[PDB]
């Protein structure tokens, strides 16, 4: 029945304003004991509380943001606002927007939450990964399965797609979360496949980075020994 | 502000098992009125969070019998009677008496099994990444437990610890493993200054660690 959907740009440049929208159904803004909290959580770690807007427009902001946060709200469009100004980098995160429990006294009891939107801010330039095949050491190793990799390097934004053959090879294999070097973007993949799968047969991982249009297939391929 | 302290940070658990998790906050939570404003939320991966309990001891509508919340002033507890696979993911606890709102860092409520040694696999540059410069050693440490381990890069038996990038996965799905990667990056000037190259993990499965090592010239 309630409901709560978060919009706005999921990226923007240091000092620019994020202005980002809550849309909701469900209850109205215009009854006793609504509210409407912002909080984001970056990636990995914990949530942080951003501002509250109350039923009869009054307002509460974090004080270690309060000089860049404007929340606001557009009671018959059921739309809650927040503005941003001056974003830096640490404000990447997924922003959330979510009603209180709708009694009288609020700062607490947030039950139903949207589904958060990504915001990035980061003044890196849209780059293509490079993507590099990681064939086993030039050596003669005599397991039943063999691990392969594939390093994906220097991208801006996440995210990327990555598969094995096309996505028809698809156990055996761990993709790890994107990390940030410098701007910049990298991840790794491997596979576990048997000995006699490979180089017997074809494996290529196939990159896709849709925010720059490109993909990239690498076969992997036995060393040599240059 | 005020400071919410979670203990501990990471519970391994068992399915069925009773799970207990601490709230320290940094000062008082009654307000001018008796009543306190202690909260528990949860979250799934890839899910928003959801409240579980208010008011110290307060299931919320909906909330399983097997959520228990008690406590005052200072020291909190949430208690589960039998952990589910549904419950697993990390748990918040939240203070709305005083502004800023805040919450704990979380407590992670992971899966339990046999530990397991990693199996380590070590990559040396592509011929490609050499062309262009640059020079990545790659480790990957797969299906291990616990979650706990470390790496150590070496290069000619000497410790290197500049230019190291680790990702770690989610526990998975089906085997309840957790998986590593770490990339030492250097220069390719660098990396063919030296001969030695070796990826060391320590974890508790072995009071030996385990390496994988490469020369680049002789292979």
């Amino acid at each position: 029945q309630v409901t709560l959907k978060e919009s706005g740009p999921g990226i923007l440049q240091p000092s620019q304003t994020l202005s980002l929208t809550c849309s909701f159904s469900g209850f109205s803004l215009s009854t006793s004991g609504m509210g409407v909290s912002w909080i984001r959580q970056p990636s990995g770690k914990g949530l942080e509380w951003l501002a509250h807007i109350y039923w009869d427009d009054d307002k509460r902001y974090n004080p270690s943001l309060k000089s860049r946060l404007t929340i606001s709200k557009d009671t018959s469009r059921n739309q809650v606002f927040l503005k941003i100004t001056s974003v830096d980098t640490t404000d990447t995160a997924t922003y959330y927007c979510t009603r209180s429990s709708g009694s009288i006294v609020i700062a607490t009891g947030f039950a139903y939450w949207g589904q958060g939107t990504l915001v990035t801010v980061s003044a890196a330039k849209t780059t293509a990964p490079s993507v590099y095949p990681l064939a086993p050491v030039c050596g003669d190793t005599t397991g039943s399965s063999v691990t392969l990799g594939c390093l994906v390097k220097g991208y801006f934004p996440e995210p990327v797609t990555l598969t094995w053959n096309s996505g028809s090879l698809s156990s055996g294999v761990h993709t790890f979360p994107a990390v940030l070097q410098s701007d910049l973007y990298t991840l790794s993949s491997s596979v576990t496949v048997t000995s006699s799968t490979w180089p017997s047969q074809s494996i290529t991982c196939n990159v896709a980075h849709p925010a720059s249009s490109t993909k990239v297939d690498k076969k992997i391929e036995p060393r040599g020994p240059t | 502000d005020v400071m919410m302290t979670q203990t501990p940070l990471s519970l391994p658990v068992s399915l069925g098992d009773q799970a207990s998790i601490s709230c320290r906050s940094s000062q008082s939570l009654v307000h001018s009125n008796g009543n306190t404003y202690l909260e528990w939320y949860m979250q799934k991966p890839g899910q928003s969070p959801m409240l579980l309990i208010y008011k110290v001891s307060n299931r919320f509508s909906g909330v399983p019998d097997r959520f228990s919340g008690s406590g005052s002033g200072t020291d909190f507890t949430l208690k589960i009677s039998s952990v589910e696979a549904e419950d697993l993911g990390v748990f918040y606890c939240f203070q709305g008496s005083r502004v800023p709102l805040t919450f704990g860092a979380g407590t992670k409520l992971e899966l339990k099994r046999a530990d397991a040694a990693p199996t380590v696999s070590i990559f040396p540059p592509s011929s490609e990444q050499l062309t262009s410069g640059g020079a990545s050693v790659v480790c990957f440490l797969n299906n291990f437990y616990p979650k706990d381990i470390n790496v150590k890069w070496k290069i000619d038996g000497s410790e290197r610890q500049n230019g190291v990038l680790n990702s770690w996965t989610d526990q998975d799905s089906k085997d309840s493993t957790y998986s590593m990667s770490s990339t030492l990056t250097l220069t390719k000037d660098e990396y063919e200054r030296h001969n030695s190259y070796t990826c060391e993990a320590t974890h508790k499965t072995s009071t030996s660690p385990i390496v994988k090592s490469f020369n680049r010239n002789e292979c």
